[PDB]
RNA sequence: AUGGUUUGGCACCUCGAUGUCGGCUCGUCGCAUCCUGGGGCUGGAGCAGGUCCCAAGGGUUGGGCUGUUCGCCCAUUAAAGC
RNA sequence: GUGCAGUCGCGAAGACAACCAGGAGGUUGGCUUAGAAGCAGCCACCCUUGAAAGAGUGCGUAAUAGCUCACUGGUCAAGUGA
């Protein structure tokens, strides 16, 4: 991963996020690619599921209001963008979480605010 | 086993081993080459054993160029003979090699196999040699 | 292709000869001479490390702007003398050139691409002749071999050259030759 | 170096006495003595820990630094926790029963073998085919555990003999 | 778990379908007949199988789409693929044949749309040297 | 334990070390284990 | 490449003399080890091997044939070393 | 093994070792053979989910199974490779 590649990865993540209404932070340690592929299938219809480096997102977060998620990057980082709709992936990630239980939703971000595990679960229902 | 088809004189003085090579010091045909570093008569068989060694490792692809040709004969008197009574009959053909001379040149797609193959050829030559590529 | 001259500092030589030149090399300086259309041979000593650095980056045909005792002269590396074993630079010939002058020099050729699987690519000629303006000299030329099949000869005339560049060498030179890959039956035959 | 550049934490119950290059540590499990090399200076931080320092950066100081630090941590850990090496025996008719401070092995020899416990080491047998050896010195614990391991020649075919619990021994197949 | 490919018209015990799963300790006679019923409903192509086994030696088998190489071989009419791919080419294939195979593989592939599935079959066709058109 | 003037890392797990001024090769596989002498 | 024992090359000491092959008697030294002693690896299950490393303390048979060294053969032996 | 010097690669966008997780679908790629499934051998050496997964660096199996690795992300905290 060259320095130019590291920089352009920030730009694409920022470009992806800018049109993304909300973000969800989740933990993926211990999930096979096949099951991850089903989550990609459960999310790729409308949303976008990604895993990126902690500091790569950090620089890709200083632009917009995801500067407030710096404390949610401690540990494995899996981020879900919702370019289509708002809560569609929120149900899917919780349902996938209940299916595997090796996944922990670290937190979420929507409309300029950061929320905890219970709160994003509340917005998952709403 | 390379020998000249015919030679004007069959018994010759021993080629002298002084100096360093003036011509043929740079790889011209292939992409890698073996450069000598010490003076020694590279005989007829050593070339054959080395050339076979290159072909075995590179298998199918690639081409090998042998810039050294053994056309200088060497003689030996028949075994169990006192000295005198003329010069012995020619026995083996050698090619005089000076430091800087490029013996073999090998062309192959990937570098790693090509360098390994040329390394095996070096172990079949009496001289200390090094592998040299084409660019500066 | 317009390139910026490389700056070097050169000083004249008090004593010339194999005694002095050997000592100068031992000091890390490479003796050189400078002649040109001005008809004025000058004996200079360049620093070996910086001269090596210029050549490594800008190729063997590097355009120079020497500083000979406070005077700036534009010079071109006509030729070099590399010891066969030590691979040093024993001596360099520098030719003065004015901007806008046609100079005939040799540039290298690189083959870039991916040949067909059943193909061995052979480069017969390393360098080709070129006439170009002193500052418009290309550092190297490229030849592309992708999807080429059978025995196809890429001759000198087929190469594409930058604007203002002429092919002094005749086009008939066969710079690149592509042939069918030899088989183990063919390898164990030649040389016997 | 990196190992030597890490201060040695001393828990509250552990006493540390320094006399120049001589070091002695006293704790609940017993008393130990150590000496450090000339190039390294050993001093005590007022926090209650151990710090080792090397003056220069040649082989001797760099190599001795990592050793000297990790020698103390083993010294301090021995007098607070101690070291217990767990073993287990494989084979048919292979028995172990303890006699006093000595340990006896029935390894299929025509006679039974007996091992005496030196000072500062104790043997505690749990089952006939599983036991343990405990002591203060990591080297002495590992040393006697080595000698016990040499009682029977390695057996790649059936695996009979003494073993460590986590040990994985290679096995081949005796067919013909 | 164990992976095997068994021809549609036969389910006899064989060293490929014997000690391969016999060493795991699973019943064989039941497996041959149950697989036979499904593969003779198809009756057409050799069907890969993946036997999923639990700790109680109970086994659940997975029956998926036929191999792409065998699908392409039968879609081309040739019996054996090219032994020298991309230099000597046995047969020619059309896009509609590729797409129907890709649609067949779509239930077995990790692709998203038919276009991605078609390229996957195109990659498989290149593997044994079947030119695509 | 092969004793040869030339010792090389036969396999990838093989490690080249030096004990008491003599070069060895230590590997998990005992066949690969050799020593310069 | 080692060794200098084999067949040679050289002709330097000895032709106003350095007795030359086998056998006997008597030894002494080297280790490039035949047995005995200690190990590694084995396509080492056990018995028995194969190869390599260390080791020179002791031991290393009697006969048929030939002037024989050498060799083949008969009986043993832990071994019938160079 | 070490002393000196010079290039080049990576590195606080946390380099290297270690520790945690993942290392996939087509697929047992074609030919080849009893077999040959990434791991006798030959040909090509792709596409897809994607962070990253090679027509697979090794071990293991008759062939599968299995252990791995290449490679990716997480903790760590200044250097680490040729």
């Amino acid at each position: 991963m060259a320095k130019a590649d590291k920089a352009t990865a920030v730009a694409d993540i920022a470009e992806q996020f800018k049109a993304s209404t909300a973000t969800v932070v989740t933990e993926y340690r211990g999930l096979t690619v096949a099951n991850l592929a089903e989550l990609r299938r459960a999310l790729g219809d409308s949303a976008t599921y990604t895993v990126a480096k902690n500091t790569l997102v950090k620089r890709a977060a200083s632009e917009a209001g995801i500067e407030g998620l710096d404390e949610l990057f401690a540990g494995p980082t899996a981020i879900a963008f919702v370019k289509g709709e708002a809560v569609d992936a929120a149900k899917a990630i919780k349902k996938f979480a209940k299916d595997n239980k090796a996944l922990v939703i670290k937190g979420g971000y929507m409309d300029g605010k950061a929320l905890s595990v219970a709160d994003v679960e509340k917005i998952a229902d709403l | 086993m390379l020998i000249p088809r015919k030679v004007k004189h069959r018994k010759q003085h021993h080629p002298e081993q002084r100096g360093i090579a003036s011509g043929g010091t740079s790889v011209s045909f292939g992409d890698y080459g073996i450069q000598a570093l010490e003076h020694a008569y590279i005989t007829n068989r050593q070339i054959e054993s080395a050339r076979i060694a290159i072909n075995r490792h590179i298998k199918r692809g690639g081409k090998v160029w042998i810039n050294i040709f053994p056309d200088r004969p060497l003689t030996k008197k028949p075994a169990e003979t006192r000295m005198g009574s003329g010069k012995g009959s020619p026995e083996w053909w050698v090619a005089n090699v000076k430091p800087g001379r490029v013996l073999f040149e090998l062309s192959y797609p990937d570098e790693k196999t090509a360098r390994d193959a040329l390394t095996r050829a070096i172990h079949k030559l009496p001289i200390k040699a090094r592998i040299v590529t084409r660019e500066e | 292709t317009a390139n910026i001259p490389n700056k070097l500092t050169a000083n004249v030589r008090t004593r010339t000869g194999k005694g002095a030149s050997r000592q100068a090399r031992r000091d890390g300086k490479v003796p050189a001479v400078l002649y040109g259309h001005g008809t004025d041979p000058q004996h200079l000593e360049l620093n070996a490390r910086d001269f090596a650095a210029v050549l490594r980056s800008h190729g063997t045909n590097a355009i120079l702007t020497l500083d000979i005792e406070g005077t700036e002269q534009l010079a071109l590396t006509k030729a070099l003398d590399v010891h066969p074993i030590r691979r040093n630079i024993q001596h360099a010939d520098l030719l003065v050139v004015q901007r806008g002058e046609k100079v005939t020099v040799e540039v290298t050729v690189l083959v870039e691409g991916d040949a067909t699987p059943g193909t061995l690519v052979t480069q017969d000629a390393n360098t080709i002749e070129i006439e170009a303006e002193a500052l418009s000299i290309p550092e190297q030329l490229t030849v592309s071999v992708e999807g080429v099949e059978a025995g196809t000869q890429i001759t000198a005339g087929q190469i594409s050259l930058p604007e203002g560049v002429n092919l002094i060498s005749d086009p008939e030179l066969l710079v690149v030759n592509v042939v069918e890959a030899p088989s183990a039956e063919a390898l164990e035959e030649e040389g016997a | 170096s990196r190992i030597g550049k890490q201060p040695v934490p001393v828990p509250s119950g552990v006493d540390v006495t320094i006399n120049g290059q001589n070091l002695s540590v006293k704790g609940p499990k017993g008393t130990l003595t150590l000496d450090v090399a000339e190039p390294i200076s050993v001093s005590r931080a007022e926090d209650g820990a151990i710090v080792v320092t090397r003056p220069d950066d040649e082989r001797r100081s760099r190599s001795l630094h990592g050793l000297s630090r990790t020698l103390i941590a083993n010294l301090v850990t021995g007098v607070t926790e101690g070291y217990t090496q767990k073993m287990e025996i494989f084979g048919v008719g292979y028995r172990v029963q303890l006699k006093g401070q000595n340990l006896e092995f029935a390894l299929g020899y025509s006679h039974p073998v007996l091992i005496e416990a030196p000072e500062g080491i104790t043997f505690a047998v749990e089952s006939p085919t599983k036991f343990s050896v405990s002591g203060i010195d990591k080297q002495k614990v590992g040393q006697i555990s080595a000698v016990i391991r040499r009682l029977r020649r390695p057996d790649p075919y059936k695996g009979k003999g003494v073993r460590y619990e986590g040990e994985q021994i290679r096995r081949k197949v005796g067919k013909t | 778990l164990i992976k095997l490919q068994i021809q549609a018209g036969q389910a006899n015990p064989a060293p490929p379908v014997g000690p391969a799963l016999g060493q795991h300790g699973v019943n064989i006679m039941e497996f041959c007949k149950a697989y036979n019923a499904a593969t003779e409903s198809q009756r057409g192509n050799v069907i890969p199988v993946e036997i999923t086994v639990y700790e109680d030696r109970s086994f659940t088998f997975a029956l998926k789409t036929p191999p792409a190489a065998k699908l392409l071989l039968k879609a081309a009419g040739v019996q054996k693929g090219s032994g020298e791919p991309h230099k000597t080419k046995v047969a020619k294939v059309t896009w509609d044949q590729v797409r129907e195979i890709a649609e067949t593989k779509k239930a077995d592939l990790n692709a998203n749309d038919i276009d991605a599935a078609a390229k996957i079959i195109a990659g498989t066709a290149r593997s044994m040297g079947i030119t695509v058109e | 334990m092969k004793v040869n003037p030339s010792v090389k890392p036969i396999c990838d797990k093989c490690r080249v070390i030096r004990r008491h001024g003599r070069v060895m090769v230590i590997c998990s596989d005992p066949r690969h284990k050799q020593r310069q002498g």
